């Protein structure tokens, strides 16, 4: 109802920054080159601009890291080699295959709506607003950015009936075949568990079941930024290690709690999901800004 | 109302403006400091016209003249439909403009045949040198000074690639984009 | 025997402006007084500042803000344009100190208060009045100040600077006077700087009746504070006289320094309680009207004289509403400065198998900057540039996309920077399509960096 006519009249304009800086690779670029760029740049994926057709043929995400690492590695005691003599073209050329897959993009005028469909209908999270006018590549655009942007005008409509309504009573969310890890299970298997089913994050659980840590696509990147990508035998414990200082825990939601509630918590923690507990924190569930977005524009 | 200025700058006592729109008859001006003037609402098309000062016809050195066949020499101005809309007479006013700029250029390969200017100290806050604070999104940026905009930043080519940024205005919004291209 | 023009009787001369003169003129009917900027169209054309006079009469036309006269309409003749104005009647904010002196100081704080908010409204709106004086600033019959005579004034353009120096060697910032080349809002600041200084201390901070003699007294910046000042107000003038322009405190500074703050009208700035509801937003009528097929006369006749529910008033009251949330969440638009760290930090790569590199501006050379040239002109023919000269170190560049098919433009202009030591600065031009604009600058500004050396 009425979230769905705000996005349809917002552009996606409104959610850009005033002041952002986005990073491009040529496809021609060493692919181990691009990754190192993502860390020294902060940014986690880049437009590929294709300098022999003119035109920005796709993206570079964490996920292209986490792909060329579950194919081409095989030992500790051996380099990655496709890691380091691949471009970016190489690299696309061996990992798109059959699939179309084009570049999927949005004009700074269309709607938030358009935006959202975009995401869902092509399973991404990132969409790069591209202004037709002068061909350039905007910003990039994400759930979280589009999450954050309509919790700052909740207070301007009235609020709907299922905000109040609890996660159990709206079914939102997945709540079954959870694809988990365990404390010690090696980052390899993880990265195996992100290619075989697609999704952002995989809870950390000790022997009993419940959630101790979470490991997101993100997280892996921290093997680039610590050029430990070349052992990936490690736990998923001694991958996070790095992060235990600063780190708070693992941000959870139970079932009866209302919806209203869940969207302000991811708000306020900028994660892309919560992970859905019980009384003793065994996992029941996944709640993502995808399943939220898709069940607003319903 | 089409207001048409008369105005005369030469001094003297008195001066009077005649016309072929009042039959020659001689119309007071009135006296700034200066200038006489007076202001008339007149039709388009052309018009004659002399000032007449301390006893004497004068010519007006400022608009152009005409000889009549018995030898009366009047200045004549032009009432145009386009001197009556402001928009319209810049218009006309920058078309003679461009007129002039031809009888005093394409692009060229020929090179050229007293020191550069200084650098101004704008362009050396570098955006991409500031740190931003480590509690928000790591892709925002300080808003830019409007003068750093469109000029080319860049690192040292490394390893074979050359990074290079600018910064660019779309609508009220400002985007810093970085290309990483091989060498 | 009266001289009218368009219902008005003209008056005696009130002034002679940068360019044009202004004289009263009087309604035949009402008595009303206006003010009538004259300007000579041949004049115009003789200078070829025909463009800068039509950019000049669109934006003035707009300019709709309480401390700057307004401009009523324009009225065009054969020989002369006449600008009907809004008149004051308090004369020059110059007479009003010299004749009382020095000016208390919470008089002197509501004035300035007052310029301030126009000349930030000038500068949001991308001019800058670079006339800034005392002698410009005029009053009303109830002691509000009016910014006046924009002759002078420029747009800001993306990537340019202003040279020009023109105006009073006393309101002049220290940048104006040595030739160099400036933003331009910053010498604004400096002028409402004096101005400030005028308005509590009865003269002017640097002043000297040789002429030389002054120019190395505001260069240096040093000047005199007096003890009836207190010391909030010395520090907001040491921050607005600061000698480095960019160590000189902008707007936001004076608008958070407390002896601004104090009293300050919700009405002058837009961050503040009152604005929305008092200052029209040129963008929202703009908008509006987009929506509906109306002119920009119609909206803002809605809002001025209308019924609050009329659909153009709450169309544009609707717009204002979103603009506010959105500005009330600057971290979400805009990066803040040096708390828990934002989940997608990065953190720093490490070493080899580490050094945060160093962006800098286009290309240094120590080359003799005849001798950087010459590389230009080589290198550019080895890569088929056209081009053309604007000065010996000013180029404008352009290559034909083969790609594409497009043309992409491009200025190339030579610095001075370190004593013999040059910089090459690089500067993009623009004027659905394959390719983007900015990748066609990138790539450009590539091909040229690599061949030279
Ligand atoms: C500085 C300057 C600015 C503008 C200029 O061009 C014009 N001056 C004008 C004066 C008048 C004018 C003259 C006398 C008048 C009135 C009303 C009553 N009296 C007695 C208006 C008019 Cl109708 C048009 C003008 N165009 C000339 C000069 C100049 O160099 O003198
Ligand atoms: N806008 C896009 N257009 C085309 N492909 C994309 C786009 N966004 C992501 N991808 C692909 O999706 C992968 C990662 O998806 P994501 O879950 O969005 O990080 C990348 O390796 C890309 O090949
Ligand atoms: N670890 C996970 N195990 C099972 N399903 C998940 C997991 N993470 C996300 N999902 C579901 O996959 C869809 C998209 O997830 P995301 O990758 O978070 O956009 C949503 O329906 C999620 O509920
Ligand atoms: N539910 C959660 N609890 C704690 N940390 C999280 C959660 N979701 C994501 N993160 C962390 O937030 C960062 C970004 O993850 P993502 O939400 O996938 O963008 C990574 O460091 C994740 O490990």
């Amino acid at each position: 109802s009425v979230y769905t006519s705000f996005m349809k009249s917002h552009r996606c304009y409104d959610l850009i920054p005033t002041s952002s800086k986005l990073v491009v690779f040529d496809t021609s670029l060493q692919v181990k080159k691009a990754f190192f760029a993502l860390v020294t740049n902060g940014v986690r994926a880049a437009p590929l601009w294709d300098s022999k057709k003119q035109s920005f043929v796709g993206m570079l995400t964490i996920t292209d890291f986490i792909n060329i690492l579950h194919r081409y590695y095989k030992s500790a005691l051996v380099q990655i080699y496709e890691l380091e003599e691949h471009k970016i073209e190489t690299w696309r050329e061996v990992y798109l295959q059959d699939s179309f897959k084009p570049l999927v993009c949005i004009s700074p005028n269309a709607s938030l709506f358009d935006a959202v469909s975009s995401l869902i209908r092509n399973k991404i999270h990132r969409l790069p607003v591209i202004d037709p006018e002068s061909g350039n590549t905007l910003y990039i655009l994400t759930h979280k950015r589009i999450l954050k942007f309509l919790k700052l005008f909740i207070t301007e409509f009235p609020k709907p009936e299922f905000m109040s309504k609890s996660l159990e009573e709206l079914q939102i969310g997945t709540y079954a075949n959870i694809a988990m890890v365990r404390t010690t299970t090696p980052v390899y298997v993880a990265l195996g568990i992100f290619v075989q089913h697609r999704v952002s994050a995989l809870p950390v659980v000790d022997e009993k079941g419940r959630v101790v840590d979470i490991y997101s696509k993100f997280d892996v990147i921290n093997l680039a930024a610590e050029k430990t990508y070349n052992n990936l035998d490690v736990s998923v414990t001694k991958a996070l290690q790095h992060r235990s200082h600063y780190f708070e825990g693992v941000l959870k939601c139970y079932l009866h709690e209302t919806l209203e509630t869940i969207i302000n918590r991811l708000v306020e923690a900028e994660v892309h999901r919560l992970v859905v507990v019980d009384e003793n924190d065994v996992v029941k569930g996944i709640v993502s800004l995808s399943d939220i977005l898709q069940a607003l524009v319903l | 109302a089409r207001p048409t200025v008369f105005r005369w700058t030469g001094g003297g006592k008195e001066v009077y403006l005649s016309g072929s729109f009042n039959n020659w008859s001689k119309l007071p001006l009135t006296r700034s400091h200066n200038n006489f003037v007076a202001i008339l609402d007149l039709p388009e098309g052309e018009h004659q016209y002399k000032f007449f000062v301390d006893g004497q016809w004068t010519h007006d050195p400022s608009e152009p003249i005409v000889t009549s066949q018995l030898g009366t020499v009047n200045n004549i101005i032009q009432v145009k439909k386009t001197d009556f809309e402001v928009f319209d007479a810049l218009m006309v006013d920058s078309q003679k403009c461009s007129d002039v700029s031809e009888l005093s250029g394409p692009y060229h390969q020929e090179p050229y045949v007293r020191a550069p200017p200084i650098l101004p100290p704008h362009l050396l806050q570098v955006i991409l040198n500031k740190d931003t604070g480590i509690s928000c999104d790591p892709a925002l940026l300080p808003e830019p000074n409007h003068v750093m905009l469109n000029h080319l930043y860049a690192l040292s080519i490394k390893d074979g690639v050359m990074v290079l940024s600018a910064t660019h205005r779309y609508k009220k919004k400002y985007v810093t984009t970085l290309l990483y291209k091989p060498i | 025997g009266r001289v009218k023009i368009g219902h008005y009787v003209l008056g005696d001369t009130l002034g002679v402006g940068t360019f044009g003169k202004v004289k009263i003129g009087e309604h035949q009917l009402t008595g009303h007084k206006v003010a009538v900027k004259i300007l000579n169209r041949q004049k115009i054309r003789s200078l070829d500042v025909v463009g800068k006079i039509k950019r000049e009469i669109q934006n003035l036309k707009l300019f709709r803000h309480p401390h700057i006269i307004k401009l009523y309409q324009v009225i065009s003749t054969p020989t002369d344009f006449f600008m009907v104005m809004e008149y004051v009647s308090g004369g020059e904010l110059f007479d009003y100190i010299c004749k009382h002196g020095r000016v208390e100081e919470m008089e002197a704080r509501r004035l300035f208060q007052q310029i301030l908010s126009a000349v930030d409204y000038c500068h949001r709106h991308m001019v800058v009045h670079r006339d800034l004086k005392p002698e410009n600033v005029l009053l009303d019959a109830h002691m509000n100040a009016k910014i006046a005579d924009f002759g002078l004034s420029n747009m800001m353009s993306d990537g340019e600077f202003l040279r020009t120096s023109c105006g009073s060697p006393n309101y002049a910032a220290p940048e104006v006077i040595s030739g160099r080349l400036y933003a331009g809002p910053e010498v604004d600041i400096w002028s409402c700087g004096v101005i400030l200084y005028a308005l509590l201390c009865g003269t002017l901070p640097f002043d000297d009746e040789h002429v030389p003699t002054l120019f190395k007294k505001i260069r240096g910046g040093v000047f005199y504070i007096p003890e009836y000042l207190n010391r909030s107000v010395a520090t907001l003038l040491m921050h607005m006289l600061q000698v480095d322009p960019l160590k000189r405190a902008t707007i936001k500074d004076i608008r958070e320094h407390e002896w601004f703050k104090q009293d300050l009208p919700s009405y002058l700035f837009p961050e503040d309680p009152s604005y929305d509801a008092n200052v029209i937003d040129d963008e929202a009528v703009k908008e509006v009207c987009e929506k509906f097929e109306c002119t920009e006369s119609e909206v803002m006749n809605s809002l001025y004289s209308g019924d609050p529910q009329d659909q153009l008033a709450v169309a544009y009251h609707l717009i204002i509403d979103n603009r506010r949330i959105m500005n009330q969440a600057s971290e979400f638009y805009l990066a803040s400065s040096p708390l828990k760290p934002h989940p997608e930090r990065m953190p720093p790569l490490i070493a080899d198998s580490v050094k945060k590199a160093k962006w800098h501006l286009g290309i240094r050379s120590q080359s003799k900057p005849y001798d950087i040239m010459a590389e230009v002109y080589r290198a550019m023919k080895q890569l088929d540039f056209e081009w053309k000269v604007v000065n010996a170190y000013h180029l404008r560049v352009r290559r034909k996309n083969p790609v594409t098919g497009n043309y992409v433009k491009m200025s190339l202009q030579l610095y001075l920077v370190d004593n013999r030591s040059y910089l090459l600065d690089f500067k993009s031009i623009d004027d659905p399509r394959l390719g983007s604009h900015t990748m066609d600058f990138f790539e450009m500004c590539a091909s040229l960096i690599t061949t030279l050396a």
